[PDB]
RNA sequence: AGGGCACCACCAGGAGUGGAGCCUGCGGCUUAAUUUGGAAACUCACCAGGUCCACACAAUAAGA
RNA sequence: UUGUAUUGGAAUGAGUACAAUGUAAAUACCUUAACGAGGAACAAUUGGAGGGCAAGUCUGGUGCCAGCAGCCG
């Protein structure tokens, strides 16, 4: 489990051409600091 | 409008005396930013009917009439 | 016009498959510009005016077609590859001479393959037939050669075509050669005798030349003096 | 790379065209239009201005 | 004697409940009078339909984007 600082948008590797949509994550038990993904499209409006 | 500095969610409604609760509600969202470099551009369209066809060239009525 | 000019840049990389466009190339917006303008031989003509449209404000208007190179304050256009070799030739020898003193129109730009040039006032001279004062005007047409002479170059069809309308000035340069030609004064004496032959036929003519002066006309082995050797800078012919 | 073939390639030549006046085809310009890509009407497709002309519900006729 | 759709009587517990049984006293199970099916609304979900790997040349939308995708795509 962890604490959201910021939203990102990953540009996909080549050959495809997509921007994903990703978050900085600070875990609580170690206070290490992770990218994660976040899936199914519009979801990313239900995360700040 | 003012500025906010903390990202506030926000609610938007329209008063309605009419209504029991006195309010109207509409929807939902959050502050985002202050940025005037937003421009919005509004939009118009004309209209017209091609008629008469050649292999290079169409000719087109009433969009205009001088 | 990046995403034009580095789709140019691209092709020296050297047919083209389709890879080359996905990593050739440089991303997002980049791999869809590219078909908002390009959505709205002939490619390398079409689009590679681009160039010009840039870096040189009037569209003007057509004024001439030709054989070799197509005419449109002027601009010229020459008709894969070495379409861009003759128009550096041409830019450079025009420019070099302009920098002398003669009379040849100013040069004002090139690139790829487009060549830009003061526009002339005059008309040609072949349908002339009335100028005010022939006897200077023959004079001065005479003493030019003597000067191309002095410094290195015969022009090949230096003639009633090539020149308008002391107010002449001289309009092209095809297949001019060096003085150093083993056949040099065989043309040499073609340009007088062409130039004689007009001030004859039409204007009943016939320090400078002719009447008012002690030597009637040039003639090869005179008043030639190996000025300038404008011939080595660019290598005409003849070494 | 070699080798073969052709006056829509050359060599030896002939007649030339390109320069003049005029006819004619295309592009561009102009215009109300100069339609499109063996034309005075019609042809005709272009321009200006005029006439004239479904089925399914409610009212009507021995004179619709 | 086998399919596809208008119509008719039968059968039953999920549930509720007098009672008895159960139990230290109870709750529940087993037993049982009364009550309790016609969209029997007393309505089964969770993942998939290019290949690996069972299963769509169906129909509408969209614009290399939003997205899909363990891997190849």
């Amino acid at each position: 489990k962890g604490i959201v600082l910021e939203k990102l948008g990953i540009e996909s590797k080549q050959p495809n051409s997509a921007i994903r949509k990703c978050v900085r994550v600070q875990l609580i038990k170690n206070g290490k600091k992770v990218t994660a993904f976040v899936p199914n499209d519009g979801c990313l409006n239900f995360v700040d | 409008a003012p500025v906010d500095f903390t990202q506030s969610p926000a609610i938007f409604f329209k008063p309605s005396p009419t209504d029991a609760k006195n309010i109207e509600l509409i929807g939902h969202g959050t502050f985002l930013n202050a940025d005037h470099s937003r421009i919005l551009a509004k939009r118009a369209i004309l209209t017209g009917h091609p008629f008469r066809f050649h292999k290079t060239v169409v000719t087109v009525r009433y969009m205009f009439f001088r | 016009t990046d995403d034009f000019r580095v789709l140019q840049a691209v092709e020296q990389g050297s047919v083209v498959p389709t890879p080359l466009i996905h990593q050739i190339s440089g991303s997002q917006s980049g791999t869809n510009r590219a078909i908002s303008d390009l959505a709205k031989y002939n490619g390398i003509d079409y689009l590679a005016l681009k160039t010009m449209l840039n870096r040189d404000y009037s569209v003007g208007n057509t004024i001439g077609v030709g054989k070799e190179s197509d005419i449109y304050r002027v601009m010229k256009i020459h008709r894969m590859h070495l379409s861009r070799l003759a128009a550096n030739k041409e830019y450079q020898f025009m420019s070099m001479l302009y920098s002398k003193g003669f009379k040849v129109p100013e040069p004002f730009d090139n690139s790829r393959h487009i060549v830009v040039m003061e526009l002339i006032e005059g008309y040609p001279m072949r349908r002339l037939r009335k100028h005010k004062n022939i006897p200077k005007l023959y004079s001065d047409l005479m003493c030019f050669i003597v000067d191309l002479a002095n410094s290195g170059l015969i022009h090949c069809d230096f003639n009633e075509f090539n020149i308008m309308i002391c107010g002449f000035v001289v309009i092209d340069f095809p297949q001019c050669i060096s003085i150093q030609h083993q056949d040099a004064d065989y043309y040499f004496q073609r340009d007088v005798d062409c130039i004689r032959r007009f001030f004859k036929k039409k204007l009943k003519y016939e320090e400078g030349f002719g009447d008012g002066y002690k030597y009637a006309y040039p003639d090869f082995k005179r008043d030639v003096k190996r000025t300038d050797n404008l011939d080595e800078l660019v290598q005409a012919s003849g070494f």
